[PDB]
């Protein structure tokens, strides 16, 4: 039940650029905590 | 002290996945009763920790801690998310130099394996 994984932090791609647009467009919040 | 984080969803899963399934390593399989933690150090050229991650037909757990470099910080809680029917994304400011710790727990499952779906950044 348990395991780990490391990996690298990426940087936003500027082609997915127009994928932020519709992320905006559509980005509907959600709570943290439930 | 420590900045509370941004936390939300989109309806485009079905596109996120095959951006993602592209890669090797940013898909992950948790398995039945696993917990999954990924460490993602803060990148020194670097104020903001991104997340996006999904699965494919159940949900799983999901919260983020931050290690600091053994304390810890709970940053985000680990609750379950429906991240098979929207992708879940999220950002947060980094209080210092440390390693988030990323938890994909399946704990609660006994039968079913999760296909997590995910990717991180970061920014200046």
């Amino acid at each position: 039940g348990n395991r780990v994984i490391d990996a690298e932090p990426r940087e936003i791609p500027l082609e997915y650029a127009d994928d932020l647009l519709e992320a905006m467009a559509h980005h509907r919040p959600v709570p943290c905590s439930l | 002290v420590i900045a509370a984080p941004s936390m939300w969803t989109r309806p485009q899963i079905k596109d996120f996945k095959e951006k993602i399934q592209q890669d090797a390593d940013s898909v992950i399989t948790v398995g039945r009763g696993e917990v999954v933690t990924v460490r993602v150090p803060t990148h020194e050229e670097g104020s903001y920790l991104f997340w996006e991650f999904a699965t494919d037909n159940y949900d799983i757990g999901f919260g983020v801690y931050f290690e600091w470099t053994p304390l810890l910080d709970e940053i985000v809680p680990v609750y379950r998310r429906d991240c098979h029917e929207e992708v879940y994304a999220g950002s947060h400011q980094y209080p210092g130099r440390g390693v988030y710790l990323l938890k994909f727990d399946n704990s609660y499952s006994l039968w079913r394996s999760k296909s997590v779906y995910y990717r991180v950044y970061y920014t200046r």
